[PDB]
Formats: C-alpha cells, sequence, structure tokens
RNA sequence: AAAAAAAAAAA
RNA sequence: AUUUAUUGAAGACUAACUACUGCGAAAGCAUUUGCCAAGGACGUUUUCAUUAAUCAAGAACGAAAGUUAGGGGAUCGAAGAUGAUCAGAUACCGUCGUAGUCUUAACCAUAAACUAUGCCGACUAGGGAUCGGGUGGUGUUUUUUUAAUGACCCACUCGGCACCUUACGAGAAAUCAAAGUCUUUGGGUUCUGGGGGGAGUAUGGUCGCAAGGCUGAAACUUAAAGGAAUUGACGGAAGGG
C-alpha cells in the first residue's frame, strides 16, 4: 500500500508543475520530506511552504515557481559510496552542471555537491532538477 | 481488434444474463446483446378498420391493438432490413431517428 | 484447419496410443 | 490603476439589466468561471456585471493598444451579432466577419479573404471555433463573449454575458465601441452618452 | 436534361448584378444588349445566358436572391439596416428585478428603481 | 521579384527585421523561404535519402517519390522538410522549402567548465516520433558526432562538434529518426535552466512597433 | 548563459510565459504577446505605453489564460475585486 | 511498479528469474545442454575428415533450378553419415 | 483553476466539502440538552445518538435513532450545545 | 431466406 | 386427425416489468412467502491499536458438456433412424427420437472461465445522468386542511455500475481518465513471454473411475509468421442511381 510517502509527494509536485499549477497539497507530511523541500527551496527551485498540524500525521502546502522540471525518488534507497556518488549522476542529472541527487547521510540529508564538499557518503534517495 | 467497448452489447457488471431466443431463427442469445424491439400495431389495418366500424355493433368501439415485444438476433435482423450497418463514427451513436 | 479439431484430433490418437502401451505392459 | 470614471454607471446598469446580460445560463457551468453571483432558483445563475464591465474595459485599452485599426477583428457567424459586429466596423476600422469564416482565412496566404490581424473578437466561441482554432496555428490572442457554459478553452480574454439574449449582445458591443472611441479621444467626455442607438446595433427578423 | 453549366450561371450572374437599372423580363431584347455588351462566341451559348437572365430577373421582380448584390439592393439593405426606433424601447417603460439581482445592486452599492417580481420552482 | 504578401515578408524587404533570433524570440509563424533565405544565406542544404511510395488503383501501381531534406548553418541553426511528389526535382524543392521554413534553433553548451566556443549541447534531451526514441547527452571535446551517417549529417549542420547518442527503436525509418532528432534540438531551448531562470521585461512586437510599414 | 570571460553566449534568450514562468519555444505557435494600453489624466489612450503580458499554448488550451489574465492585471493594479486568491 | 521486485533484499528472485529467462533464450539453452557435444555430427569443432561415400546431384529449393553437385561422406570419430556442398565449377570431377 | 489559495478557503466550500477531504478533518456532529415535559432532569445528547435514549427520572423517550441524525420524539425542546 | 464446386507454381 | 370447449396429471421454466440498472471474489444470481446465517456501502466526537499490501508451496469455490449411483423423465435434443436437397450429403432444412437436459449424494477442476487490461496505494481535465446511504433546504404533493413519515425537486457529499467530450499526456496505431504521471527511464508486489512451426507433441511424474487435467522437452525444419491501419480489387453485403 503506501509506503513511500515521499514518493506520492514527488509525483504530486510533478503532475502540478507540469500542469502549471503553483500550489499542491501534500500529506502526510514526515520529517525526510521537510528536509528534501528545504533543500530545493534553498536552491530556488519551488519558494515557500508551509506545514499544517492536524494532530495526525501533518500536512504540507508548497508555493510553487517554475523553475521545476521533475523532482524525483529513487526506491529502493540506495546504499552509495564516494564514487557510486559520480557514476549515479551520471546515469540520471541531465547534465554535468546544474541538477541535485539527494542522499541521506550520517550527517543528515544534504545534495551531492556538499557531501562532496564534506567527504561523506549514504543512502540516496532521490534527485531533483 | 476491438470493434467496441461495449463489445457487442450492454454488460458492464454481471458476467451472465440469462439469454433468450431469436423469433426468426430460434436462436439463443443473450438479452443484453439482442436486438429488442417492440411491435405495437393496430389489428387490423387503417384501410379495413372502416368496414369493421361499419359493420360493427357497439359504435366507436375501441380499435384494440396487438403488442408483442421482438428479440432478433444480429443475422436475422440484418436480414430483415433493420439495424444494417454504419461507419464508423455513427457505428459511435446510439440513439433512435 | 481448425485448433479445435487437431485437439480432437490428438486426443483421440492419445487415447489409442495408451491402450496399444497397455498391451505391451 | 483608472480614475475611477471608468467604474460602472447606473445608467449602463439600466441598460445591462434592461437586456438582462445578468440572466446567464442555467444550473449547466463551467468551473473556469467564478463571475456567478449568487444563483437564482429556477435554475438559473447570475453574474458580476461589475467584473462584466471591468473586463470589458481591459478589452477597449487592448483594442486602443492596437496601433492599426483594421487590424482588430470581428467575428459573427450569429445572426444576433452580425449587425452589432458591422456597426462596430462602421465606426472603427475593424475589419469585420460576418456569415461564414472561411477557414484558410488566417492560413493559406493566398486565400483572397487572407487577413493578418493582431488580435480578434467573438461574438459566440463554440459556433466560432473555428478562427479561434487558426488563431491558435498563427499566435493571436482572443476577445470573447461568454455565457457561463461557453467553450473557454483557446480563449483569452472573456466577457461574461448572456449571448443568449439578441439585445445583450448588441448592447455589449455598443458598449466597447463606445469605451474604443473614448479612449481613442474622439468622443470627448466621458460622462457624455453617446447619442447612439444600441437599437441600432441590434438584429431585425424581417 | 434542361440544366445549364456554371459558366452561364457565373455569366447572368454578373450581368445582373452590374446590369440591373437595363435589361428586362424579355428574352429577345436581353438577347440583344447581352450581344451588343459582351463577347461570345456562340448564339447558342448567348441564347441561353439570355434565358438563364430573363428566370432570374423574374426572381428579382419576385424577391431577392441569395449570391447577388447589385447597387440598389445594396442601398435598400443598408438603409432598412440603419433604421432604429425613436423610443429606445431599453428606455424606461415604467423596471423589474429578481431578489438576488436586487441583492447585487445593493452589493453593489448603487441608486436605481426596482419593481421586483418573486420567480418560483 | 519576391514580392512578399506578410506584414512580416514586408518588414524584412524594408530591412528592419535583421535576425531570425528576433523571429524566434516572438514565436512569428513564417511563411517565405525567400524571408529565410534572405535572414540566412549561408546554409547548406542535403538530401537524405530517397525511398519511393506507391498507391494502388484499378490501373498499376501509381508511385511517387517521399524526398527527405536537412538545411543548416553550422552555427546553430537547421530545418527538416519532407515532401511527397510525382517528380524527384520538385521534390527536392519542396523539401528545401519546407525545411526552411521549419528551421529552429539550437542550445548549445558546454559538457563542463565554460572555457569557450561551446562545443556540444547543454543538456539531456530526447524526441520520440513513433517507435524511435533519440536521446542526445552532451559529450567532451575530441569526443566527436557519435551516431548514424544522417544524424551525423544533420548535427554538423547544426554546428555541434561533438555528442553522444542512446537510441532505440526501429531506427531504420529515417523520417521517424530525423524528425525525433528535430524535436530533441528543439527540447534544448524548450528546456529551463538556472542561467535563463532569471526574469525579463518581455519585449514588443516588431509588428506592433513597425505597423505603419506593415502591410499597408 | 556565457563563457569564461563574460562574453554572452547562448543566442535567444527566450521568453516566458508568465502565468508559469515557463520557457516559450520558438515553434509554441499558439503562444501570444498581449500589450495593455496604459491611460493618464483623461481616460484617453497613450500610444506606445503598453503593459506586456505572453501566454503558451499549453495554458490557452486549457483555457486558464482567461482567469491567469485576470489575476495578473489584478496585481498589477489594472483591475479590481474581479479575482480572488481564495478559490 | 514494473513486475520486477525492487527490495534491496530480493536480489534471489532477480537471479532465479533471471536463469529461467535465459534458458528461454537459444545459444545460453545450447551451450548449457551440450547439443554439440551430443549432436550435431562434429564434437562441437569447425572442421572434421571425412570418406567419401558417394556423390549427389541434390536438386535446388524454389525459386530456382539447379544441380548442386554434393556428396555423402562417412566421418570417421563418429562414423557419421553427412551431406556435404562442393563449392565451384567442376570440382566434382576432382574429388572422385 | 491554477492559482489559489489552499489555506485560507471559504467556510462554504469547507462545510460543502466532505468531513474529511477538507483541510483539516473535524467532525460535523453536535451535541444538544433535551428537557422533556414534566420532570426536567435536562439530558445531555449525542445528534447521531445509534440509540433510544431516555430520562433517567423517567423511561419516557428522548430520541430514536437512524442511519444519520437522530428522530426527537415529538414534544421535547431541544438547545445545540 | 432452391441453387451456384474447382482454377499448378513463378515472378 | 387438426381445431374449439371443460377438467386432471407430469415435470421443467419464472416471460412481459427487464434497463449502457442491482448483488456477489469469480463462475453466477429474477415468481411469492417464511426460517437461517452472512455481506458491502453510508452514518459514527465508539473501540483496538500497525495488526497491513502482494504472495511460492498449500487450500476453498469453480458455466456447460462429461462420469458413477438413485429418483424423475414434460419439452428440446449430441448419437441414431428417416423425408428431401444436391454430382454426392450419414451436412445444412423437415419429422421422429435414446443419452442428456432436471434433482439428491459424489467425482471431474477446464472455457473467447474476456474488460482478451493482475492486486494495493497516491496524483493528474472538464460535464451530466444513475444505484445505495447520509446531510441541508419556509421547496411540491399525500394524509388528519395541517402533522411525522413516505414519494418527488434543488444543492452537497461518500461509495458503486458505467458513460459523453478533448488530448496536456500515452501509444505501432486502433484507441486509452488509464493503456497517463516511463530514455527527465525506480511507490510496493505476484505471475508470465523471448521469431515461427514441430508441440502443449513424446517421455517421466503426479491427480482422477474414466474421459482427461497439471507439469512438460528434443530432434528436425523455416525467413519470414504476426499486430494496427492506408489505397485498391472483390463479395452468393447493404444503400442510391
Amino acid at each position: 500500500t503506501r509506503s513511500s510517502v515521499l514518493a506520492d509527494a514527488l509525483n504530486a509536485i510533478n503532475n502540478a508543475e507540469k500542469t502549471g499549477k503553483r500550489q499542491v497539497l501534500i500529506r502526510p507530511s514526515s520529517k525526510v520530506i521537510i528536509k528534501f523541500l528545504q533543500v530545493m527551496q534553498k536552491h530556488g527551485y519551488i519558494g515557500e511552504f508551509e506545514y499544517i498540524d492536524d494532530h495526525r500525521s501533518g500536512k504540507i502546502v508548497v508555493q510553487l515557481n517554475g523553475r521545476l522540471n521533475k523532482c524525483g525518488v529513487i526506491s529502493p534507497r540506495f546504499n552509495v559510496k564516494i564514487g557510486d556518488i559520480e557514476k549515479w549522476t551520471a546515469n540520471l542529472l541531465p547534465a554535468r552542471q546544474f541538477g541535485y541527487v539527494i542522499l541521506t547521510t550520517s550527517a543528515g540529508i544534504m545534495d551531492h555537491e556538499e557531501a562532496r564538499r564534506k567527504h561523506v557518503s549514504g543512502k540516496i534517495l532521490g534527485f531533483v532538477y | 481488434p476491438k470493434k467496441r467497448a461495449s463489445n457487442g452489447r450492454n454488460k458492464k457488471g454481471r458476467g451472465h444474463v440469462k439469454p433468450v431466443r431469436c423469433v426468426n431463427c430460434s436462436k439463443s442469445i443473450p438479452k443484453d446483446k439482442a436486438i429488442k424491439r417492440m411491435a405495437i400495431r393496430n389489428i387490423v389495418e387503417a384501410a379495413a378498420v372502416r368496414d369493421l366500424s361499419e359493420a360493427s355493433v357497439y359504435p366507436e368501439y375501441a380499435l384494440p391493438k396487438t403488442y408483442n415485444k421482438l428479440h432478433y438476433c444480429v443475422s436475422c435482423a440484418i436480414h430483415a432490413r433493420i439495424v444494417r450497418v454504419r461507419s464508423r463514427e455513427d457505428r459511435k451513436n446510439r440513439a433512435p431517428p | 484447419m481448425r485448433a479445435k479439431w487437431r485437439k480432437k484430433r490428438t486426443r483421440r490418437l492419445k487415447r489409442k496410443r495408451r491402450k496399444v502401451r497397455a498391451r505391451s505392459k | 490603476s483608472l480614475p475611477a470614471t471608468f467604474d460602472l454607471t447606473p445608467e449602463d446598469a439600466q441598460l445591462l439589466l434592461a437586456a438582462n446580460t445578468h440572466l446567464g445560463a442555467r444550473n449547466v457551468q463551467v468551473h473556469q468561471e467564478p463571475y456567478v453571483f449568487n444563483a437564482r432558483p429556477d435554475g438559473v445563475h447570475v453574474i458580476n456585471v461589475g467584473k462584466t464591465w471591468e473586463k470589458l474595459v481591459l478589452a477597449a485599452r487592448i483594442i486602443a493598444a492596437i496601433p492599426n485599426p483594421e487590424d482588430v477583428v470581428a467575428i459573427s457567424s450569429r445572426t444576433f451579432g452580425q449587425r452589432a459586429v458591422l456597426k462596430f466596423a462602421a465606426h472603427t476600422g475593424a475589419t469585420p466577419i460576418a456569415g461564414r469564416f472561411t477557414p484558410g482565412s488566417f492560413t493559406n496566404y493566398i486565400t483572397r479573404s487572407f487577413k493578418e490581424p493582431r488580435l480578434v473578437i467573438v461574438t459566440d466561441p463554440r459556433s466560432d471555433a473555428q478562427a479561434i482554432k487558426e488563431a491558435s496555428y498563427v499566435n493571436i490572442p482572443v476577445i470573447a463573449l461568454t455565457d457561463l457554459d461557453s467553450p473557454s478553452e483557446f480563449v483569452d480574454v472573456a466577457i461574461p454575458c448572456n449571448n443568449r439574449g439578441k439585445h445583450s449582445i448588441g448592447l455589449i458591443w455598443y458598449l466597447l465601441a463606445r469605451e474604443v472611441l473614448r479612449l481613442r479621444g474622439a468622443l470627448v467626455d466621458r460622462t457624455q452618452p453617446w447619442s447612439i442607438m444600441p437599437d441600432l446595433y441590434f438584429y431585425r427578423d424581417p | 436534361g434542361r440544366v445549364r453549366t456554371k459558366t452561364v450561371k457565373r455569366a447572368s450572374k454578373a450581368l445582373i448584378e452590374r446590369y440591373y437599372p437595363k435589361l428586362t423580363l424579355d428574352f429577345q431584347t436581353n438577347k440583344r444588349l447581352c450581344d451588343e455588351i459582351a463577347t461570345i462566341q456562340s448564339k447558342r451559348l448567348r441564347n441561353k445566358i439570355a434565358g438563364y437572365t430573363t428566370h432570374l430577373m423574374k426572381r428579382i421582380q419576385k424577391g431577392p436572391v441569395r449570391g447577388i448584390s447589385f447597387k440598389l439592393q445594396e442601398e435598400e439593405r443598408e438603409r432598412k439596416d440603419q433604421y432604429v426606433p425613436e423610443v429606445s424601447a431599453l428606455d424606461l417603460s415604467r423596471l423589474n428585478v429578481d431578489n438576488q439581482t436586487s441583492d447585487l445592486v445593493k452589493s453593489l452599492g448603487l441608486k436605481l428603481p426596482l419593481s421586483v417580481i418573486n420567480v418560483s420552482a | 521579384g519576391w514580392v512578399p504578401v506578410t506584414k512580416l515578408g514586408r518588414l524584412v524587404k524594408a530591412g528592419k527585421i535583421t535576425t531570425i533570433e528576433e523571429i524566434f524570440l516572438h514565436s512569428l509563424p513564417v511563411k517565405e523561404f525567400q524571408i529565410i533565405d534572405t535572414l540566412l544565406p549561408g546554409l547548406q542544404d542535403e538530401v537524405m535519402n530517397i525511398k519511393p511510395v506507391q498507391k494502388q488503383t484499378r490501373a498499376g501501381q501509381r508511385t511517387r517519390f517521399k524526398a527527405v531534406v536537412v538545411v543548416g548553418d553550422s552555427n546553430g541553426h537547421v530545418g527538416l522538410g519532407i515532401k511527397t511528389a510525382k517528380e524527384v526535382a520538385g521534390a527536392i524543392r519542396a523539401g528545401i522549402i519546407i525545411a526552411k521554413l521549419s528551421v529552429i534553433p539550437i542550445r548549445r553548451g558546454y559538457w563542463g567548465t565554460n572555457l569557450g566556443q561551446p562545443h556540444s549541447l547543454a543538456t539531456k534531451t530526447t524526441g520520440k516520433c513513433g517507435s524511435v526514441t533519440v536521446r542526445l547527452i552532451p559529450a567532451p571535446r575530441g569526443s566527436g558526432i557519435v551516431a548514424s551517417p544522417a544524424v551525423k549529417k544533420l548535427l554538423q549542420l547544426a554546428g555541434v562538434e561533438d555528442v553522444y547518442t542512446q537510441s532505440n527503436g526501429k531506427t531504420r525509418t529515417l523520417e521517424n529518426t530525423l524528425k525525433a532528432a528535430f524535436v530533441a534540438i528543439g527540447n534544448t531551448y524548450g528546456f529551463l535552466t538556472p542561467n535563463l531562470w532569471a526574469e525579463q521585461p518581455l519585449p514588443v512586437s516588431p509588428l506592433d512597433i513597425y505597423s505603419d510599414e506593415a502591410s499597408a | 548563459m556565457e563563457n569564461d570571460k563574460g562574453q554572452l553566449v547562448e543566442l535567444y534568450v527566450p521568453r516566458k510565459c508568465s502565468a508559469t514562468n515557463r520557457i516559450i519555444k520558438a515553434d509554441d505557435h499558439a503562444s501570444v504577446q498581449i500589450n495593455v494600453a496604459k491611460v493618464d489624466e483623461e481616460g484617453r489612450a497613450i500610444p506606445g505605453e503598453y503593459v506586456t503580458y505572453a501566454l503558451s499554448g499549453y495554458v490557452r488550451s486549457r483555457g486558464e489564460s482567461d482567469d491567469s489574465l485576470n489575476r495578473l492585471a489584478q496585481n498589477d493594479g489594472l483591475l479590481k475585486n474581479v479575482w480572488s486568491y481564495s478559490r | 511498479g514494473k513486475g520486477k521486485p525492487r527490495g534491496l533484499n530480493s536480489a534471489r528472485k532477480l537471479r532465479v528469474h533471471r536463469r529461467n529467462n535465459r534458458w528461454a533464450e537459444n545459444n545460453y539453452k545450447k551451450r548449457l545442454l551440450g547439443t554439440a557435444f551430443k549432436s550435431s555430427p562434429f564434437g562441437g569443432s569447425s572442421h572434421a575428415k571425412g570418406i567419401v561415400l558417394e556423390k549427389l546431384g541434390i536438386e535446388s529449393k524454389q525459386p530456382n533450378s539447379a544441380i548442386r553437385k554434393c556428396v555423402r561422406v562417412q566421418l570417421i570419430k563418429n562414423g557419421k553419415k553427412v551431406t556435404a556442398f562442393v563449392p565451384n565449377d567442376g570440382c566434382l570431377n576432382f574429388v572422385d | 483553476v491554477l492559482v489559489q489559495d489552499l489555506l485560507h478557503p471559504t467556510a462554504a466550500s469547507e462545510a460543502r466539502k466532505h468531513k474529511l477531504k477538507t483541510l483539516v478533518q473535524g467532525p460535523r456532529s453536535y451535541f444538544l440538552d433535551v428537557k422533556c415535559p414534566g420532570c426536567l432532569n435536562i439530558t445531555t445528547v449525542f445528534s447521531h445518538a445509534q440509540t433510544a435514549v431516555t430520562c433517567e427520572s423517567c423511561s419516557t423517550i428522548l430520541c430514536t435513532p437512524t442511519g444519520g441524525k437522530a428522530k426527537l420524539s415529538e414534544g421535547t425542546s431541544f438547545r445545540r450545545k
């Protein structure tokens, strides 16, 4: 059944931006999702977003610009070492310059260039551009 | 390939329909695929109705009618000059004339 | 020819072979 | 913004609600229209004529934004709108098209009815859906008069009105021509009521 | 059959739309002004054209004809068009409105008369 | 004598419009190979393959020839034109015409380290026509155009210097292959990136500007 | 974009559908460019004083062009209560 | 989910499904059943020595008319009867 | 609509909608305080009772169930709490 | 709403 | 004789209402009445608290025909017998008609068993109608003018059978609101396929009273089989002339 809330979220987001919408309603608002969107927003892909604290699980609402072509997910959350990063990126990104791969490490969630700067690796979740 | 989203008939959600028999060739066919029409007709004809009412006691009586529902199958229908055939687009059309 | 009839033919043949092998065994 | 002289006057409102433009469609509806206001019983829906007036003034601003009025077009295959668009063509540049559209009139440059507009206008898009198709083929905006049910796809500026109404159509056309002249400077006084007649803009059966 | 070609019909059409205050419902005189006014290479074709023009002028003498337009017709058209009333029925005869419409007027905050009628289901 | 019947061709013949850059910026409908030859005279044509077709009738098989043609200047501009015709010369003619009319731009870029004078594309771009799906990946310098002869001619005429191709489908239908590559190099400029995130003031139309020396 | 030392490259930096921040292709032959005239001190129109709005074929096909335009106008101030951010 | 599993612990499933579909192939099936070593008159080798038994005027398939001047051989290491083609104009006279 | 506020919508739509598909799911039910004639002994009651409620002082009746809102006895004075 | 079987292959 | 009238017996069937309607996991299910137990959806400010999804192996049900044993055996009717037809006709048509059709107790375990679309879940365009439930409305009608109900109207909503329009998207296309969100390739999961034939054949297993099922190859042979659509030709296919 519903297993990757994260995947359902990113699918809804891709569908919204495909329609050209600028808002979207998300369910059920977990931590990895919060941090994933934090990264996307920091790099400037979406805009603002609100957590709604229904006392059940949480919802999220996200204001979108048009700078997003595909936010994606990688199920299974694959294990990834420090050159595996490079070949992953080469596979699933459009170019060498932009687009970001995302991966949970022991030192929190972040993108691949940042993980290069830190020299740390871990479990790839998704990607975005 | 598929010629009809209904596939011949009016079955979406049953499985089985307990068929009936085409009257012109006694042929089994389901009640959802059968052609059903209904023939309601004056018993005699508009020609001889005058002779009837003239030779009839009980004036202005009724001229009653005979009602029968007719199930034909595809082959007997198309031979009897009914639903004969239509192009693709007007095959999709569903209403009578 | 029709698969229905090829299948019927084949079934009759299997039957016959079964019984003659029964003669042998 | 605007000087506020361009707000709806009660006289224009009298004309509008005499034409019953606010009496739009039935419980039928297209979700591309929040213009409705307090849907009436008898299964009828009522329009924000204020928003109608605003959108009308906007279309007038655009038509005046055109340099060459002939590049604006009037489409009315509808009998209730042919006379209106013809008087529009009279009082403006406004190359009109009544009766038939002759597809390939925006494309197929060789054709004798070949036009190259920077804008088009529509009496009813469902009935005039060919010219908007060619407009989409050839990079041209749209002005349309919708009810609450009209096909608002491939449609830029849309004005809610009772396009089922002869008088509604002719009234809207009258108002638009008037506003265009006012913005062009032909008509001097915004308060001037412009003697010309919606009865002139209307249709006649005989 | 006695059916006529597009050459004949088009010729008669142009001749009528630009020689209306002229040729009348007589085939002979129409024929004479025809071979006076236009160049045709055959007496037979001339006769056919004259006859069809005659039929068309009969239609015109009784009623307008689709596809045709001469000066007098377009003049009468624009005149009957430019007709208007001097009353402007839009101008008040007494006005009626729905309760929803009175509410609309109120929400707009405007001064107008109303003769509200109740519309029932 | 050319003698256009177009606001656009009139403005071009008068000399107001001087760049297909303006044209593509305004997404203008183009209807004159004369316009295109006036703007980009430095282009070359190339006939790719000639396959005949046939229709069956009462009598024999009415055959006519289908020509497919590429046009391009190898600084970022190409076009593609297909035509069926009873004769090969007219086929090639109208193919050239339709290619010139279908001309479109290219968004070249760098595989990395934007040294100078872009060599390759910017992004991974695909294109599909029927069964075929062409993919175009950016390549480093010296990698050369890794592709079939036809796609190689197409990209050479586009001005690309190096690219990788990963393809799929019945690639033996050159029609679909070339149309797919066309669509992909269109999706290049159809694609968005941080160096284009910047907002701009929506320039005005040359038609609205030179409307006086327009049609009449 | 551009090369190592300024020197802009990437000819034809294109336009963007406003309601979406979406690139307009060269061949989006259903795209359009609207120019709304300004008015000043009389109500009369000023020539050459346009507020521009570009739009794409996707939006115009889904028919949301009218509403996107309404909200753009109401944000730029040349319109009023017509639009509502709250549906 | 495109059918196939995707869990991070399903490589067993994936291996065995591969094995079975590989059997659905042709060359894998051949190589692992040893058809060549067990049939195919050679020992899976390329060439083979033989002894002519006789000569033949085998007719051609259609659409064609020809007689292809072949021979019948008894390969040695197996003792197997085979037919073989003699490609050129008149070599049948050299290979009596 | 391609643009709207999904945070401050109208109570119109949000009471139109289902009790779950809103921004925050919440019940559409309510409570009442009811008096029967005679013994006042005012009684608190749910709208969707599922039961036949009665007063503690007298077993007269207060309300009866249904698949939806309950059906209160004819002579009973209720106050939405 | 009697009847009405067959036509070497090749291109 | 046929036919008419009045009766009785037999056994099957459940008409017309009966439809782009319902239920059931599918096969399938239609007179009434009652008994038994079950089930979905809806309502719920009730409870439990992650117990869940799909699943090998392994289990239940499983149209028709068929098989065994008892009853029944009215119709229709494989076989068979016959009258025609035809060059022949043990085939089409006609008349008879055993088995069977029906039922109880057991087996069989298949099907164009089809939506030829595996299940669970999320999101993505419009529109109206319908079935069950629920909500609101001074709405209409029925009673005892009145009430309450009930039935109808309007609005809304959950869950169903479906449906009309477009294609943004998809696809070889036909076509599809899923067959979309897949070269910008990853939500979870079971099953299946790898050119066509030989072949679902042989053998060996196992299940079955049997018929047969389930599993299940090889040799050899071949360059094309095939799918969707186009234009023609043709038709003992229709329409018009």
